[PDB]
């Protein structure tokens, strides 16, 4: 940051000599991990795609990433996860039924 | 082959297959138990072996891989089940016998 | 044989796979030194501005010899002889017109560019014609010959929307090689128009002449 | 460990393998009694993270509860008052099915203490739960510094006072602006904010 030192405007506020604290591990609560990558990958190829996930990749190959999202968005909760879900599908498609 | 939460164990062929480990689906959670002095046991494994035995074990591992690992990729495509009971097998075993080829 | 060494599914990082670096030194089977080359699938559009064209200067050469013919006027001809094979006047266009084309590429002055225009029908097809777009005309002509001989490399987007250039020789060391791909990607990645959509670097691949290819992230 | 594979597997309920399982298991329960003792967790990873342990004193119970809305009892739908109160049929029930499930097993095992419960299956008629319980008189539990809290009398019928995890949910017990109404407890917070407080020296 660095604050202007006045009480309006862009970096509004008091100039204090700053510190920057040690990072909290909760804050790394989402993070991957080698153990989880492995098990999720394994489980995936064990248990294989689910109905909506099949309708999803054919929708891609046959209609584009935009019809895919629009539907994935209804199927899942939201637009954002729909994005993530299509991307994942893409990466199934590519990594597999290609190279 | 038992285990009743089958989930406890369904991932295991895949696991071994992945980790290059030779495995076998064996009849007996009970029998597997007795060899370890529990009532039941679920799984049993060797990591270690006295050289007196090493030999006999490579032989076992090969017949075993022959039947399980080697076949794993092919078995991954076959759905099981879908079996009629005998009253209904008999029904279509003789209905389909007469019908087509007079 | 060559196929087994590569992994199609794996996408390696620049050092791990040769790309330009170590592993493809093994890949390139041929008796002669092969060039290693870089390939992109670029999301880019039909529009002219959205095309990707500019010239990167490889830190370490292509290590191929390129014979220039450069046509210039005045103190610029004199300047030419310092770092150039075949100094040419405005008169010389008639000789190249008749038949002689013993030169890899050509560089010209702004002054020259009137005279140049006659040359273009013969030149344009091989894409030898000088253009500001591939920096071949500049009045700082002396510095620029120095760059092309050092091994400044040319980049042209196709209509196909793949972008391509040769980065080095396979034989050159791994460390050397990595520097060149890096400059090239860095140069690509900047040239990229704002007007282009999501992920400018769609795909990245390098190959040798003969061999299979491995993809880079 | 195998528990981490169990965990991830169970998150693929629409996968070919889990619905084979889901389908066979769900017919099996619907055959058995509405409340029945379970021999062992059918989800030993789920049980174990909700506090289950495989020792004497820990009991698993399986229970079925009917799905759907709450029909408002009332003879012939007659409501006898204002029209805002005339509904009988889109009326929903503030507790969850899991809570009913806990409560009915809890009364079936008055001597046990409900510890927790997890969902295991449904069809269109029922939701099925496995309920994890503890015997607070089994010494294995009465010793044990990690569990003996459950042995105390404030923990009688936790399931019945909305103090199991489901109870705390529906009671709306969370920190935040989203929880103002129901949080220090609803009825209690109303009472506070509707109490007239007069000092000796009137303020």
């Amino acid at each position: 940051t660095v604050k202007t030192g006045i009480a309006i405007g862009l970096n509004k506020g008091k100039k204090v000599t700053s510190m920057t604290p040690a990072p909290k591990i909760s804050y790394k609560k989402g993070a991957a991990s080698n153990r989880t990558k492995f098990v999720r990958s394994l489980v995936r190829e064990i248990a294989g795609l689910s109905p909506y996930e099949r309708r999803l990749i054919d929708l891609i190959r046959n209609s584009g990433e935009k019809r895919a999202r629009k539907v994935a968005k209804k199927r899942l909760g939201s637009f954002t996860r729909a994005k993530a879900k299509v991307e994942e599908m893409n990466n199934i498609i590519a990594a597999s039924r290609r190279h | 082959n038992d285990v009743d939460p089958i989930e406890l164990v369904v991932f295991l062929p895949a696991l071994c297959k992945k980790m290059g480990v030779p495995y076998a689906i064996v009849k007996g959670k009970a029998r597997l138990g007795t060899l370890v002095n529990q009532k039941t046991s679920a799984v049993a494994a060797l990591t270690e072996v006295r050289a007196e035995d090493e030999a006999a074990l490579a032989k076992l591992v090969s017949t075993i891989d022959a039947n399980f690992a080697d076949k794993y990729d092919e078995v991954k495509k076959h759905w099981g089940g879908g079996i009629l009971g005998n009253k209904a097998q008999a029904k279509m075993d003789k209905r389909a016998k007469n019908s087509d080829s007079a | 044989m060559s196929k087994i060494t590569s992994s199609q599914v794996r996408e390696h990082v620049k050092e791990l796979l040769k790309y330009s670096n170590e592993t493809k030194k093994r890949n390139f089977l041929e008796t002669v030194e092969l060039q290693v080359g870089l390939k992109n699938y670029d999301p880019q559009r039909d529009k002219r501005f959205s095309g990707s064209l500019k010239l990167p200067n490889c830190p370490r050469p292509n290590m191929s010899i390129c014979i220039f013919g450069d046509a210039f006027d005045v103190d610029r001809a004199k300047s030419c002889g310092v770092d150039a094979m075949s100094v040419d006047d405005l008169k010389k266009l008639n000789k190249n017109k008749k038949l002689i084309k013993k030169l890899s590429k050509k560089y010209n002055a702004f002054i020259a560019s009137e005279v140049l225009i006659k040359q273009v029908p013969r030149l344009l097809g091989p894409q030898l014609s000088k253009a500001g777009k591939f920096p071949t005309p500049v009045s700082h002509n002396d510095d620029l010959y120095g760059k092309v001989t050092d091994v400044r490399s040319t980049i042209k987007f196709q209509l196909k929307k793949v972008l391509c250039l040769a980065v080095a020789v396979g034989n050159v060391e791994m460390e050397e090689d990595v520097l060149v791909n890096q400059i090239l990607m860095s140069v690509n990645f900047f040239v990229s128009l704002l007007k282009k959509n999501w992920q400018n670097v769609g795909s990245l691949v390098v190959k040798s002449s003969m061999g299979p290819a491995f993809r880079l992230y | 460990g195998a528990y981490k594979y169990l965990e991830e597997l169970q998150r693929k309920k629409q996968s070919d393998v889990l619905r084979f399982l889901q389908r066979v298991r769900v017919w099996e329960y619907r055959q058995k009694n509405v409340i029945h003792r379970a021999a062992r967790p059918t989800r030993p990873d789920k049980a174990r993270r909700l506090g289950y342990k495989a020792k004497q004193g820990f009991v698993i119970y399986r229970v079925r509860v009917r799905r759907g809305n709450r029909k408002r009892p009332v003879p012939k739908g007659a409501t006898y008052g204002k029209p805002t109160n005339q509904g009988v049929n889109e009326l929903k029930y503030q507790r969850s099915l899991r809570a009913t499930a806990e409560e009915r097993v809890g009364r079936r095992a008055a001597n046990l203490r409900v510890l927790n419960s997890y969902w295991v299956n449904q069809d269109s008629t029922y939701k099925y739960f496995e309920v994890i319980l503890v015997d607070p008189q089994h010494k294995a539990i009465r010793r044990d510094a990690r569990y003996n809290w459950i042995c105390d009398p404030v923990h009688k019928h936790r399931e019945a006072r909305g103090l199991t995890a489901t109870g705390k949910k529906s009671r709306g017990i969370n920190k935040g602006h989203k929880f103002n109404n129901t949080k220090a407890g609803r009825r209690k917070t109303w009472k506070r904010q509707n109490t007239l407080s007069l000092w000796r020296y009137r303020k």
